[PDB]
């Protein structure tokens, strides 16, 4: 009974709008095989979703130690 | 017989399970109209001076 | 039981005196009166509630 | 039996940072010889602490005096 919450609105083919990324290698391997176009759409979204999510953790884990504490000694005279 | 309060605190605090407590403090506990009554005698039996 | 003793020894203290009945040694034999060394008033008249 | 608090977080081997600075003559003089590594690291640690204060100490008394006649009256002549 998922009865869901209408999907918010969102514009279309965001993958083709924006030429590259380095998501996109690891985006490419999904291909639409048995399903329709547009369940197909819906769901490369939300895997875009996922990648664009990963990436951003990805990224706070390095600003979390980021901090070449010896280039501070090292680099300064 | 040592010196570090390190290993007093816990050592007593280690693994406590029943905690007594003191009588003045159960009298404390106690107004004075509940304290006369006599279903509080085992303090009573203690305040002679 | 142990809340059963607790309350027992709380309200009105009916353990070890202050009660009515004589719960010892009744052993279904008779009932007897419990208390009352000497009254100065009269006849306890019975409140309820 | 007397158990220590946890040492706090620092950052391992300064020594290797910092170079020619001035401490590191004395510094030298310490010998592991004898003791485990850890244990070397960690005394090690508490006396470069001290060799430190030691010299912040003497920098301070050196700091103390201040306003001197003979400076002053050298300069502004």
């Amino acid at each position: 009974m998922a009865r869901r919450l209408p999907k918010p609105t969102l514009q279309g083919r965001l993958e083709a709008d924006f030429p590259d990324s380095p998501l996109l290698p690891k985006f490419q391997e999904l291909n639409q095989n048995n399903l329709p176009n547009d369940v197909f759409r819906e769901a490369q979204r939300s895997y875009l979703v996922f990648l664009t999510s990963q990436f951003c953790y990805e990224e706070y884990v390095q600003r979390t130690f980021g901090v070449p504490r010896r280039q501070r000694a090292i680099d300064k005279r | 017989n040592h010196m570090n309060v390190l290993v007093i605190v816990d050592e007593f605090y280690d693994n406590k399970y029943a905690a007594p407590v003191t009588d003045i403090a159960l009298k404390c506990g106690l107004p004075t109209e509940d304290f006369l009554h006599p279903s509080n005698y085992d303090l009573l039996r203690l305040e002679l001076h | 039981q142990q809340v059963n003793d607790y309350i027992k020894a709380k309200v009105g203290a009916q353990r070890n005196g202050t009660l009515l009945r004589d719960p010892r040694t009744y052993l279904a034999g008779m009932t007897n009166v419990n208390g009352a060394p000497g009254l100065c008033h009269g006849q306890q008249a019975t409140c309820e509630i």
